[PDB]
C-alpha cells in the first residue's frame, strides 16, 4: 500500500 | 519523631500556609515613593485625592482638627512677627508690640482651647498694618499660604461650638518626623503612597529601602520662581527644587523606576505671572512676558532636561489645588509603566 | 522485518533530492544549534529565569533544540537512496523525536502569544494571576500534550522490506484504502497543529495591535510605532508562510490514502514535495531565537557582554 | 568669647593627642609577629532558612543558641527554631520599614523598630494564640537604627536624631538620654557586663557610654567615613569598628588608641555588619560585595571568605556557645554556617 | 552656639583625665585572653561530627 517515508 | 516534633511541626505547617496567603495578597500591592518639596500643597494636594476617591469626613473625625486650626492660625499669625524683626519692618500701632511678646510666648503644643485673651491677640495683629505688609511679602520668609483664609474666618475658629468645614481640613497639616503611609484601593491594585517628606535625617542611611519602587511621585509648586528664601543665602527655591530632582534621579536605585512630576499651583502662577517677570530670574527664558502658559512650558522644559538617562519615562501633569483627576492620572501613568516594562521583558521593545 | 509491496515506488526518487535535502538539513542543524544555544545561555545566565517571560522563551528555545537532534539521521538516510541501516529501535525513537518536539514548538508559540495578550492588553489586573507556579503548569502540559500528540507516530512508524526494490526503509504503512488509525496521523497535524494554534495566534496578536495603537496615541510621547509594528506583522506572517506549504501537502497525501486520489503522476510529486516543505518547516525552529530574542534590545547588550568575554 | 573656647577646645585636643603618642610603645602586630597562623577556614552551609519575602535587614540570636530572630521588610518578624529549621513565630508588624531587631536575653520578649521612630516590644510567652505587643516606646525624633535588651524592663536604643537613650519599658518613658554625637547613630553594643556600651555614628567616631551615670567616657576618632557596625571583644576591654571605608578598625578602652586595620586593596565595598568569635580569635565581617570575610583578629590577615549570597549581607551573628555563624542577606535568606 | 562651645570644653576636659595604660600591657591582655580560651573556640578548632549541633 502507500508507504510514507518522509520525517514528518 | 518524638511527641513534642509533632506539634512543632504542627506550628509551622500553621505559619507556612498564613506566609503563602500574604504572599498572594502582596501581588496587589504597589508602592509609590512620594517626594515633596516642602513648600508644595503636598498635604492639600493628599488630602483632594482621597475625598475624590471615595471616603469622606465625619464630625467626630472633624473635631480631632479643631485643635490643630487654632494651632494654625498662631504659627501663621507668629511667622509674621518674626518676619517684623528681620525686613526691620515696625509696627504702625504701638498696641501691637506688648501684643507680639504674646503670640510669641503662647506654646503651639500646649495650645489646646482658643481663649479670648489669644483672639484679640491675633485679630488685633491681623488688623495693624505693618502685619499685612509683612503678609504681602509672603515671598521673602517661609509662611503658609492659607493664613488669609483662617484669619478671616477667625469668628468661627474663635467660637466654642466649632466644627472644621471639609475645606479647613484639607488646609490643615499635621506635623510627622517619620514615613506616613497613605493607601488607595483602586479595586485593580492597591496603592501604597510613601511619603517621606519629613525624615530629617541622612538621605544614604535610608534610601535604598525603596529600591523596587514602580514610580516616584515629585510635587513642585509652580509659584517658587520668585520666592527667595532669607534663610540661606538668598537662594532661589525653584534651584533648590531642581537640585533636589537632579539628585534622587540619579540614584542607582531608581534605575527602574519612572518618575511622575506633578508641577502644582498652576492657579496661583496665572495670578502672579501679571506682576512679576520670569527672565529676570532665569534668563534663558524667553517669551511674551505675559503669558502663563509660555511659562509653565519652560518651566517643565528645565525639570525634564535634568534627566540624562533618556530611557527613564517622566509623565508631568499640571495641578491646580483643585483638581479631581490627579488619581486617574497615577493611575494611567502607573499602568504605562507596568506596561513598557512588560514589553521589555518579552523583548518587544 | 515485515516483507511488503510499495504501490508505486518510484515517487519521490530524484536525484537531485538524494543531495540537495541533505545539503539542507545539515545546514539547518549547523545554524539551528549555534543559535538556539546560544539563546539557552543567555536566559540561564543573565535573564536568570525570575520571570514567566523566561520559562516560557527558555521551553520554546528547548523545543527548537531538540528538534534539531535527530536531523543528521534523516540527512543520511535521505542520501542514500532512501535506505535505513540504523535499526527499528532507533526509527522508533528517531520519528518521535521529530514529532514530539515540532509538535511542542508550535503549541509553545501559541502559550506565548496567549501570555503577551495578558501582560500587554491587562497589565494591571493580570498582576494577580501571572505567578511562576503557573508558568511551571503550563509548559509540563504543553508536553504531555504533545506527547500524546506523538504517540500514534511512535506506534505506526516501523521498519519495512519492499520486496519491489530490495530496500529496507522505515515508514507507516497504509495498506487498507481507509485506514483509519494511520489517517489520524494526517489530520491531527492539519487540525491540531495548524488551524487550532493560528487561529489562537491570530486573535491574540490582533487584540495586541489595537491595544498598542489606543495606547501609543494616548501618552503621544517619542512613540516607537515602527519597531513594535514591524514585530508583530514579522511574528504572525512568517509562521503562517513557513508552515503553510507543509499542510497543504499533509492534506494532498491524506487525500491520496482516503483513494480520493490514485494516479501516480501527481503521487510523484507529493513525495517530492514533501521533503522541500519539511526543510522550511524548520525555518521556524532556526529563526525562532531571532524573532522570540535578539530584535529586542535586552538579549542585544546581554550577547555584547558576552562577546566581551569572548 | 567664641575663639577663646574654640582655641580652648584645641588646647584640649592637642593634649589628647600627645597623650596617646605617648602610650605608644609598640604596635599590637610587632607582639604579635612571632605567633602562630589560624591557617585557612572552611565553613559549610550547614541550613538555609526560607520564609521571607523580601529584604533582610536584621538579625539576633537567642541567649540559648538556637532560637534565632530576623526582621525583612515586607513587615513579618521571623522566628526560627536553628536545628530543625521549624518557624516557632511569624509575627506581623504595623509598619514594614523596619531597620533593627533584637532578641531578649530571657527569651520572653523581641524588639524592632525602623523609619517609623517608635520601638515595639512583642511577648512571645504567656500571650495565649497570636503574640501581641506589650509596649510602643515612643519619643524619639529620627529613624530607629539599633536596640538592644539590657534587661526584661530595660531596652538601650539608638537613633536618627543623634542621640541614644535607655528606655523603662514598664512605665515607657526614656530614663536616660546620652546625646554626645554630631551624626546619625548606626549602631550599638552592649559591654558583657551591661554597665558600658559603645555607639557608632556617622560622623567618624565611636564613643562609650556608661548606663547609669548616663554620660560619654571616652571618644575613639580613627575611622575617615562613617560607621556601620560595632562590636565588643569578649574580654570586654577592645571593641571592633567597620565603616564604609571598607576597614575594620580595633579599639582598646584602656588604652584609648587604635590598635589595629583590617583592610585590602582589592576590597573598596562598604562594611554592613561585624562580629566575634568565642575565643575573639575570628572577626567577622560582613560586605557589600555579597559575601563575608573571616579576620584574624591578632594578625589582621584574612582565613576564609564566606560566599553563597548573591545579594549584600546585611546582618551577621555568632552564637554564645560559638557552634554558628548566621548571616542574612537582601537575597531574602539566612544561613547558617558551622 | 555658646552654650555648645561650654559643653564641648567641658567634656573635652572630663576626657583628659582617664589615665592611659600602655598598648604593650594592653596588647598583652588580648593575647591572655586568646590563648586561654583558644580551646573552648568551637568555630577556631572543628568540632567532631557526633558533638556537632548542625547537621547531626
Ligand atoms: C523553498 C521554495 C522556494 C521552493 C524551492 C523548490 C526548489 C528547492 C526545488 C523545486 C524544483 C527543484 C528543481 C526541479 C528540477 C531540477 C532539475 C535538475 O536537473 C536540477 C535540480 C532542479 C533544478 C531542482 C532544483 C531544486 C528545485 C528548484
Ligand atoms: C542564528 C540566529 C538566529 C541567532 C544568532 C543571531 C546573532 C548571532 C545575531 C542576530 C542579531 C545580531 C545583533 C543585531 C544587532 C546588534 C547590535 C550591534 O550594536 C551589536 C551587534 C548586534 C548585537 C548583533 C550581534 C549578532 C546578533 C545577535
Ligand atoms: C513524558 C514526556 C514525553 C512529556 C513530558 C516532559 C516533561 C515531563 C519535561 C520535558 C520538558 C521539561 C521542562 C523543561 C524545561 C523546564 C523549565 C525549567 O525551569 C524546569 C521546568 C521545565 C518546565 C521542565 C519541566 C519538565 C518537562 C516539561
Ligand atoms: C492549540 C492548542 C492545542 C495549543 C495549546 C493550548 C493549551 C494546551 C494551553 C494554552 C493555554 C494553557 C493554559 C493556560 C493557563 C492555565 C492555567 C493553569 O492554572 C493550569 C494550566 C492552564 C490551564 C494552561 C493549560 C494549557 C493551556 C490550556
Ligand atoms: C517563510 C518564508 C516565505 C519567509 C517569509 C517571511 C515573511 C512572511 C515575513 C518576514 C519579514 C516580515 C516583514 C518584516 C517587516 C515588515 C514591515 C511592516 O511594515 C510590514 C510587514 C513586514 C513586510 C513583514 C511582513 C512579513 C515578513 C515579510
Ligand atoms: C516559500 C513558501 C511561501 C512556499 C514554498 C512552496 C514549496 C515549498 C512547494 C510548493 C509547491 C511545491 C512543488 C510542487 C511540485 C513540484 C514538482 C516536482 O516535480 C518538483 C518539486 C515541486 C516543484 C515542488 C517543490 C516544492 C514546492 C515549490
Ligand atoms: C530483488 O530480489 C529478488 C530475489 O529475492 C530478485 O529476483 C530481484 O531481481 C531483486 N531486485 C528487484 C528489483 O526485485
Amino acid at each position: 500500500g502507500r508507504v510514507y517515508i518522509h520525517p514528518f | 519523631l518524638s511527641e513534642e516534633a509533632k506539634e512543632a511541626r504542627r506550628i509551622n505547617d500553621e505559619i507556612e500556609r498564613q506566609l503563602r496567603r500574604d504572599k498572594r495578597d502582596a501581588r496587589r500591592e504597589l508602592k509609590l515613593l512620594l517626594l515633596g518639596t516642602g513648600e508644595s500643597g503636598k498635604s492639600t494636594f493628599i488630602k483632594q485625592m482621597r475625598i475624590i476617591h471615595g471616603s469622606g469626613y465625619s464630625d467626630e473625625d472633624k473635631r480631632g482638627f479643631t485643635k490643630l486650626v487654632y494651632q494654625n492660625i498662631f504659627t501663621a499669625m507668629q511667622a509674621m512677627i518674626r518676619a517684623m524683626d528681620t525686613l526691620k519692618i515696625p509696627y504702625k500701632y504701638e498696641h501691637n508690640k506688648a501684643h507680639a511678646q504674646l503670640v510669641r510666648e503662647v506654646d503651639v503644643e500646649k495650645v489646646s482651647a482658643f481663649e479670648n485673651p489669644y483672639v484679640d491677640a491675633i485679630k488685633s495683629l491681623w488688623n495693624d498694618p505693618g502685619i499685612q505688609e509683612c503678609y504681602d511679602r509672603r515671598r521673602e520668609y517661609q509662611l503658609s499660604d492659607s493664613t488669609k483664609y483662617y484669619l478671616n474666618d477667625l469668628d468661627r475658629v474663635a467660637d466654642p461650638a466649632y466644627l472644621p468645614t471639609q475645606q479647613d481640613v484639607l488646609r490643615v497639616q499635621v506635623p510627622t518626623t517619620g514615613i506616613i503611609e497613605y493607601p488607595f484601593d483602586l479595586q485593580s491594585v492597591i496603592f501604597r503612597m510613601v511619603d517621606v517628606g519629613g525624615l530629617r535625617s541622612e538621605r544614604r542611611k535610608w534610601i535604598h529601602c525603596f529600591e523596587n519602587v514602580t514610580s516616584i511621585m515629585f510635587l513642585v509648586a509652580l509659584s517658587e520662581y520668585d520666592q527667595v528664601l532669607v534663610e540661606s543665602d538668598n537662594e532661589n527655591r525653584m534651584e533648590e527644587s531642581k537640585a533636589l530632582f537632579r539628585t534622587i534621579i540619579t540614584y542607582p536605585w531608581f534605575q527602574n523606576s519612572s518618575v511622575i512630576l506633578f508641577l502644582n499651583k498652576k492657579d496661583l502662577l496665572e495670578e502672579k505671572i501679571m506682576y512679576s517677570h520670569l527672565v529676570d530670574y532665569f534668563p534663558e527664558y524667553d517669551g511674551p512676558q505675559r503669558d502663563a502658559q509660555a511659562a509653565r512650558e519652560f518651566i517643565l522644559k528645565m525639570f525634564v532636561d535634568l534627566n540624562p538617562d533618556s530611557d527613564k519615562i517622566i509623565y508631568s501633569h499640571f495641578t491646580c489645588a483643585t483638581d479631581t483627576e490627579n488619581i486617574r492620572f497615577v493611575f494611567a501613568a502607573v499602568k504605562d509603566t507596568i506596561l513598557q516594562l512588560n514589553l521589555k521583558e518579552y523583548n518587544l521593545v | 522485518i515485515k516483507r511488503i509491496q510499495d504501490d508505486c515506488p518510484k515517487a519521490g526518487r530524484h536525484n537531485y533530492i538524494f543531495v540537495m535535502i541533505p545539503t539542507l538539513y545539515s545546514i539547518i542543524f549547523v545554524v539551528g544549534i549555534f543559535g538556539n544555544s546560544l539563546v539557552v545561555i543567555v536566559i540561564y545566565f543573565y535573564m536568570k529565569l525570575k520571570t514567566v517571560a523566561s520559562v516560557f522563551l527558555l521551553n520554546l528555545a528547548l523545543a527548537d533544540l531538540c528538534a534539531l537532534l535527530t536531523l543528521p539521521l534523516w540527512a543520511v538516510y535521505t542520501a542514500m537512496e532512501y535506505r535505513w541501516p540504523f535499526g527499528n529501535y532507533l526509527c522508533k525513537i528517531a520519528s518521535a523525536s521529530v514529532s514530539f518536539n515540532l509538535y511542542a514548538s508550535v503549541f509553545l508559540l501559541t502559550c506565548l502569544s496567549i501570555d503577551r495578550y495578558l501582560a500587554i492588553v491587562h497589565p494591571m489586573k493580570s498582576r494577580l494571576r501571572r505567578t511562576m507556579l503557573v508558568a511551571k503548569v503550563t509548559c509540563i502540559i504543553i508536553w504531555l500534550l504533545a506527547g500524546l500528540a506523538s504517540l500514534p507516530a511512535i506506534i505506526h512508524r516501523n521498519v519495512f522490506f519492499i520486496e519491489n526494490t530490495n530496500i529496507t526503509v522505515c515508514a507507516f504503512h497504509y495498506e487498507s484504502q481507509n485506514s483509519t488509525l494511520p489517517i489520524g496521523l494526517g489530520l491531527t497535524k492539519n487540525i491540531l497543529g495548524f488551524l487550532f494554534p493560528f487561529l489562537i495566534i491570530l486573535t491574540s496578536y490582533t487584540l495586541i495591535w489595537k491595544a498598542l495603537k489606543k495606547a501609543y496615541e494616548i501618552q503621544k510621547n517619542k512613540p516607537r510605532n515602527d519597531d513594535i509594528f514591524k514585530i508583530i506583522m514579522a511574528i504572525v506572517l512568517f509562521f503562517f508562510f513557513s508552515w503553510i506549504p507543509h499542510q497543504i501537502f499533509t492534506f494532498l497525501d491524506v487525500l491520496i490514502q482516503l483513494g480520493i486520489i490514485r494516479d501516480c503522476r501527481i503521487a510523484d510529486i507529493v513525495d517530492t514535495a514533501m521533503p522541500i516543505t519539511i526543510c522550511i518547516a524548520y525555518f521556524n525552529a532556526c529563526l525562532n531565537p531571532l524573532f522570540y530574542g535578539f530584535l529586542g534590545k535586552k538579549f542585544k547588550r546581554y550577547f555584547l557582554q558576552l562577546l566581551k568575554y569572548i | 568669647e567664641l575663639d577663646q573656647l574654640r582655641q580652648e577646645a584645641e588646647q584640649l585636643k592637642n593634649q589628647i593627642r600627645d597623650a596617646r603618642k605617648a602610650c605608644a610603645d609598640a604596635t599590637l602586630s610587632q607582639i604579635t609577629n612571632n605567633i602562630d597562623p589560624v591557617g585557612r577556614i572552611q565553613m559549610r552551609t550547614r541550613r538555609t532558612l526560607r520564609g521571607h519575602l523580601a529584604k533582610i535587614y536584621a538579625m539576633h540570636w537567642g541567649t540559648d543558641s538556637r532560637l534565632l530572630v530576623s526582621a525583612s521588610q515586607d513587615g513579618k518578624l521571623i522566628i526560627w527554631d536553628s536545628y530543625t529549621t521549624n518557624k516557632v513565630h511569624a509575627i506581623p508588624l504595623r509598619s514594614s520599614w523596619v531597620m533593627t531587631c533584637a532578641y531578649a536575653p530571657s527569651g520572653n520578649y523581641v524588639a524592632c523598630g525602623g523609619l517609623d521612630n517608635i520601638c515595639s516590644i512583642y511577648n512571645l510567652k504567656t500571650r495565649e494564640g497570636n503574640v501581641r505587643v506589650s509596649r510602643e516606646l515612643a519619643g524619639h525624633t529620627g529613624y530607629l537604627s539599633c536596640c538592644r535588651f539590657l534587661d526584661d524592663n530595660q531596652i538601650v536604643t539608638s537613633s536618627g536624631d543623634t542621640t541614644c537613650a535607655l528606655w523603662d519599658i514598664e512605665t515607657g518613658q526614656q530614663t536616660t538620654t546620652f546625646t554626645g554625637h554630631t551624626g546619625d547613630v548606626m549602631s550599638l553594643s552592649l559591654a558583657p557586663d551591661t554597665r558600658l556600651f559603645v555607639s557608632g555614628a556617622c560622623d567618624a567616631s565611636a564613643k562609650l557610654w556608661d548606663v547609669r551615670e548616663g554620660m560619654c567616657r571616652q571618644t575613639f576618632t580613627g575611622h575617615e567615613s562613617d560607621i556601620n557596625a560595632i562590636c565588643f571583644f569578649p574580654n570586654g576591654n577592645a571593641f571592633a569598628t567597620g565603616s564604609d571605608d571598607a576597614t575594620c578598625r580595633l579599639f582598646d578602652l584602656r588604652a584609648d588608641q587604635e590598635l589595629m586595620t583590617y583592610s585590602h586593596d582589592n576590597i573598596i565595598c562598604g562594611i554592613t555588619s561585624v562580629s566575634f568569635s568565642k575565643s575573639g580569635r575570628l572577626l567577622l565581617a560582613g560586605y557589600d560585595d555579597f559575601n563575608c570575610n573571616v579576620w584574624d583578629a591578632l594578625k589582621a590577615d584574612r582565613a576564609g571568605v564566606l560566599a553563597g549570597h548573591d545579594n549584600r549581607v546585611s546582618c551577621l551573628g555568632v552564637t554564645d556557645d560559638g557552634m554558628a555563624v548566621a548571616t542574612g542577606s537582601w537575597d531574602s535568606f539566612l544561613k547558617i554556617w558551622n | 552656639s555658646i552654650a555648645q562651645a561650654r559643653k564641648l570644653v567641658e567634656q573635652l576636659k572630663m576626657e583628659a583625665n582617664i589615665d592611659r595604660i600602655k598598648v604593650s600591657k594592653a596588647a598583652a591582655d588580648l593575647m591572655a585572653y586568646c590563648e586561654a580560651h583558644a580551646k573552648e573556640d568551637p568555630l577556631l578548632t572543628p568540632v567532631p561530627a557526633s558533638e556537632n549541633p548542625f547537621r547531626e
